[PDB]
């Protein structure tokens, strides 16, 4: 059985379409085409529901650029390992942390960090000029270009 | 609530679609008695795409003068003149479930 | 040719509810609409999806009888309907748009706690 | 300079945005965030822009043979018209999922008449991108360029973007 949950609110209109709140989890019945055929856990209602609103529950939190629970200083010393580029990074734990290695020609390498911050609204940011409704939307951001950061983002950190 | 739910795949129009879009917007707060425009006609559109993801071509309706007649079978809407170009307004017809009006009044539009 | 996807994240602010208002004012806008949630709800999905705003902003004073924006800039209030058609001598309500309100912060004024 | 070119129609609200449709180019003065002040090179105006309506010019959906966000119905419909020819192609991707793109190609065989074709562009763990894993390539152009000199187990050879 393949679960998946929702990320975001979805009201069914068409008969044949399922409802669901964010967080809801669902079992996938028929994945052809992006609408797939689902049915509710909690209420067993079934229909079909917009694939892009939902994810695996397996698959959460195992983005490349996700490192989970690691402390600033462990994060420095992997991102100054040899083997990463200009512009490695992580992002690391609500509350997160952009963790980007640098360089500059007198001080060699470096990590720069910063804050990314959530408004009440929910949409993330790190400076006041670009705001994301995702983690993922901010990384690519600043994988286009560096926007006020040290460096433009390359890859994520290479693990160990 | 947070993030707002973003553009939902894409899908093709159906007279099911067209119908279950038509009994929804019919409720009290939804399309019925507003007075049509073309800016209010894209605003609507463009929300029943974002949210439910039918390409907004399908709201069309026969010329004037007189009622005009949905060219989409399932979309139960009409745009009726208000007496007094002329003043349109949202109504819906449960006959036209039934009654491709459009169709009958202009077959050379469905070669 | 496809549809405008998405525009990027920005605040609202003044400036802009005071533009999309006199935007939405012209006949055929937002202007004598009657009001509801759904209508609401699609109008702040268009402008969030094409102008970029987190659709939280268009709130208003609680009844009885006008309510005013709770946003200032946005130059639009609820009142209570009336007919066009003008009796002689012998809730329902209605977007109006009042440029007034560009200047004067009604709301803050009723509600000076919703502020700080 | 850099100069972009618009993906989609924009219509401002806000007095200090900039209007512009499909196809207008346009100078970007400054890039800062997502929402990019740039000048019309047709008329001179200027105002801030949303920036992933544009593209640089002669970046990848800049190119003649790539229609953003067309669908696989509308690209059968563009390519069944007249003017088109065999092989006559297009490179699409969709509103929903990044990175996800599709080759449509113009065919013809005496069972079905004049035909479109559709294949999945799929991507590696690199970035490469393939329709069959013996032959894949850096960039989009790379695969155009690589199926325009032989059909490779394709339908047809492609000959020439659509429209």
């Amino acid at each position: 059985d393949i679960i998946v949950v929702a990320l975001y609110d979805y009201e069914a209109i068409h008969h044949e379409d399922l409802s669901f709140q964010k967080g809801d989890q669902m079992v996938v019945l028929e994945e052809s085409g992006e609408w797939w055929k689902a049915r509710s856990l909690a209420t067993r209602k079934e229909g079909y529901i917009p694939s892009n609103y939902v994810a695996r529950v397996d698959s959460l939190e195992t983005e490349e650029w996700f490192f989970k629970g690691i402390s600033r200083k462990d994060a420095e010393r992997q991102l100054l390992a040899p083997g990463n580029m200009l512009g490695s990074f992580m992002i690391r734990d609500g509350s997160y942390s952009l963790s980007v290695r640098d360089y500059d020609p007198r001080q060699g390498d470096t990590v720069k960090h910063y804050k990314i911050r959530t408004l009440d609204n929910g949409g993330f940011y790190i400076s006041p000029r670009s705001t994301f409704s995702t983690l993922q939307e901010l990384v690519d951001h600043y994988k286009k270009g560096n926007d006020g950061l040290c460096q433009k983002l390359s890859v994520p950190c290479m693990l160990e | 609530g947070f993030p707002v739910r973003p553009q939902v795949p894409l899908r093709p129009m159906t007279y099911k679609a067209a119908l279950d879009i038509s009994h929804f917007l019919k409720e009290k707060g939804g399309l019925e008695g507003l007075i049509w425009s073309q800016r209010r006609q894209e605003i609507l559109d463009l929300w029943i795409y974002h949210t439910q993801g039918y390409f907004p071509d399908w709201q069309n309706y026969t010329p004037g003068p007189g009622i005009r007649y949905p060219l989409t079978f399932g979309w139960c809407f009409k745009l009726v003149p208000v007496e007094p170009k002329e003043v349109l307004v949202w109504r819906f017809d449960s006959k036209l479930a039934f009654h491709h009006m459009a169709r009958e009044l202009h077959p050379e539009y469905y070669k």
